[PDB]
């Protein structure tokens, strides 16, 4: 979850928004197993 | 992302993953924000 | 659920390509040609695809097999030809024209009632690596890269009577020893054209479902 | 500080065939070019250019790519924007290697939609990156974040990625630049409206061989 | 004396994966817990209870297997009755893994038939032991026998047995522990009739990973 | 940059008597509580708390301190407040013992009055603190200021101040922690309205004795 703790204060003349991006990948003891053909591509030829 | 890619093949997967946040405003606002984790066994919060 | 790890011995590059698939499909239907070719591409059916491109310079051998039937399943013997055409030659057009006896061109006679045949193909281009990108000009002209050329197979019926087989022959492909240099990111968008990377932008496939709204984690 | 792309430190020929001869340009080649600089609005998209082709028709390096037809070089991308601390926004570099500009509508594209020239194109579909590629994914590349509120500049090292070791500088393109603003722009009212974007290009170890007219 | 469950002595992790961690607790979960006591009758017909089940919703380790997903104990099990010189029958205690209330009736069992809480549940077909089972060849688990002439305690250690290394505490379940009255009771008019049964139990060296709520 | 007060680093019983025994618990309470967050305007007036009563109802520490009666800590607060450039002000951050809530008009003060909770009482009397204490002389006790344009940090360490070496965690109370405005805000229009202020509190070595229910 991502929780407001303090309103978000600007000074005066300045945008009061923002955007907040969120970036995620996999550490070093990341394992795999049987290989599956995919299921997201749907047509042939 | 990637990594939700990769795990359409390979039917079983096991590890860690790190999140990361980053931010996009002016030099001269300043606020706090709380970023908290759930553990897998129950629902979300409801209050701070 | 799961405690303990795994190995690493299935998520190399070696093993990511090593299981077989199919590839194409070939009819004869000698009555009428009386013949069919193919070219070699591995960008035939979306699966291969999808996979292959998420690099830009491959290495790799191959080995095919040609699995046979007839049309209704009774396999009575007979002699085939599977030949090959190295990149430069010029494809036959008859079923009974002068370059289906030269010495440049490897044969491969097998019978319907054998199990089926099977013959591996060297790396066969002048750089150092396939490419399956390649911006410039060497409109129409754009984007064909002279260096993918691998051949054809011809496949062809030997008598001299012109039976009345019916054929469907399948090409199955592996690859050994593959080295991939460097990556990129996983097409989304679904395919056009068979060589160009054209998607319709009128309408844009998105990359995630739609829900509720940003506060419900329950999707 | 600085990304060095999948940690070469690009070199001279590994003693190559056919060279007996190959020409080493002194430093009237290795100086810092500077092209153009755009403007970055509230409803601007993205810019690209591609190399070695907005390097053509300039200088004393537009005076070797178009005499000589076997080339080989690496480059010192500098990206630089200046904004006060009222503004804000975050810009995204990265250096792509083989660019391909697909085509849109259901059609090949034309002559200056794929080589530019100086002024770099722009896109028409940046969430697609115009190859059905998404942008979501788009970071296994080098990459490197502009983010106006702690730095305001970008060095990527970049060495030859080719599968011939020595190609043409005119038909083949090596990779190509897009910077692409992820964030838009919001501003209060009254300050400046554009903000500017600069680049700054410089050869490391172009070689030259075989010459023409 | 004391009957050791197929020679273990249960211990620790065998420094297991993904543990960067696991919590190990103190005194305050190691004492002698003590169930309810039953009453045995000339007409009763037998019990059994669920582990680690009978030990939820109460002490202190209950409130660690409602916020813990990963499990991992042994436990001690110390049955004890009580009866004068003037009483007989033979009483029967086994501890029986992966324990499964069949159902009967050519109808599945319903929720209290398969986990019985802290008051154990009775047979209805004490020869086939609820799972077609016959009695005649159940000695082959650990077992020991209260005959009522001699002996008057039973003590049985019983380590870890599961499959996956770490297991949930609710839904899961390990192991059973039956007491079957393989001989009818009998005595001489006057004397008390109910004759009660007692049983203690004590955790050796339970562990506990990850946090809910 | 920190403040000790009165130089004490407070530590563990000094080999107590009636004591066999009492335990020490581990890093499970040892971590940095955050207490809500209020708002602060043009007209405000006050806050204060009370400990260890704030803490009570609350995580970990609160099923200890609600069954346990006997009790003993040291605290670290950690207060902060953020605002940008343009606001002004100054705050004072005191951590009085044994501090009463006096009542007014010539009349017993109520029970939220004097035990808050969670969220903190405001005050009526700043000037003389509800007790009939001037604020100028108010600065005998461990104080820090919070300056705006200055710092935003005040961190205080307090230790066990008490008679009886150890005391009950729910009738007595061991101090409490005011926040008095000083200065008035004022601010140019246009900009934000209030600006928050947080705390953090983290026990340092808290030891527990004697069990209920």
């Amino acid at each position: 979850t991502l929780w407001y703790q303090t309103n978000y204060v600007v000074p005066p003349e300045t945008p009061g928004e923002a955007y907040i991006i969120a970036m995620g990948a996999a550490q070093d003891n990341f394992t795999l197993k049987i290989c599956k053909d995919t299921d997201e591509v749907t047509q042939q030829a | 992302t990637l990594v939700g890619q990769i795990c359409r093949y390979y039917t079983q997967w096991s590890g860690s993953l790190k999140v990361t946040f980053m931010f996009t405003g002016s030099f001269m606002a300043t606020g706090k924000m709380l970023v908290a984790y759930s553990p897998p066994g129950s629902a979300q919060p409801a209050n701070r | 659920c799961v405690v303990n790890r795994n190995g690493v011995l299935e998520t190399t590059i070696n093993h990511f390509f090593s299981r077989s698939g199919l590839v194409g499909v070939v009819n004869l239907t000698d009555g009428t040609t009386g013949y069919a070719t193919w070219d070699i591409d591995i960008m035939g059916f979306v699966q291969l695809r999808r996979k292959c491109e998420m690099f830009t310079y491959m290495r790799f051998n191959a080995e095919f097999t040609f699995v046979t039937t007839t049309e209704n399943g009774g396999a009575r013997p007979y002699m085939l030809q599977y030949m090959y055409v190295p990149p430069g030659a010029p494809k036959p057009t008859g079923r009974d024209a002068f370059q289906w006896q030269t010495a440049t061109n490897p044969s491969v006679f097998v019978k319907l009632t054998d199990p089926p045949a099977q013959v591996s193909v060297p790396f066969m281009s002048p750089a150092s690596a396939y490419q399956w990108f390649y911006d410039g000009y060497p409109n129409t002209t754009y984007g064909l890269c002279p260096n993918n050329m691998m051949g054809t197979f011809a496949v062809r019926v030997v008598s001299r009577e012109a039976s009345q087989l019916k054929l469907q022959t399948r090409v199955y492909m592996k690859l050994k020893h593959v080295r991939a240099w460097v990556p990129r990111p996983i097409r989304s968008q679904p395919y056009l054209l068979k060589n160009f990377p054209n998607y319709d932008s009128s309408k844009i496939t998105n990359s995630a479902r739609d829900r509720s709204s940003i506060k419900q984690a329950n999707m | 500080n600085i990304v060095l792309a999948y940690g070469e430190w690009p070199e001279y020929c590994p003693d190559t065939d056919a060279t007996a001869k190959p020409t080493r340009p002194d430093v009237s080649v290795n100086r810092f070019y500077t092209l153009d600089s755009k403007m970055w609005q509230e409803n601007s998209t993205g810019w690209y250019w591609k190399f070695p082709d907005v390097l053509n028709k300039t200088g004393v390096f537009g005076q070797n790519a178009q005499f000589h037809y076997l080339y080989r070089s690496g480059f010192c991308l500098h990206v630089q924007c200046n904004a006060s601390k009222f503004h804000q926004g975050a810009l995204l570099v990265a250096v792509i290697p083989e660019f391909v500009i697909a085509g849109r509508g259901s059609p090949h594209p034309g002559f200056t939609t794929t080589f530019p020239g100086t002024t770099g194109a722009t896109f028409y579909d940046p969430y697609v990156l115009d190859s059905g590629v998404p942008l979501s994914q788009a970071l296994i590349y080098p990459h490197q974040w502009i983010n106006l509120r702690t730095n305001n500049c970008a060095t990527v090292i970049v060495p030859y990625i080719n599968a011939v070791p020595f190609d043409s500088a005119i038909n083949h393109s090596n990779f190509g630049l897009i910077v692409i603003p992820v964030s838009p722009l919001k501003y209060s009212s009254g300050a400046t409206t554009a903000i500017p974007i600069t680049i700054t290009i410089a050869p490391l170890n172009s070689e030259f061989g075989g010459l023409r007219q």
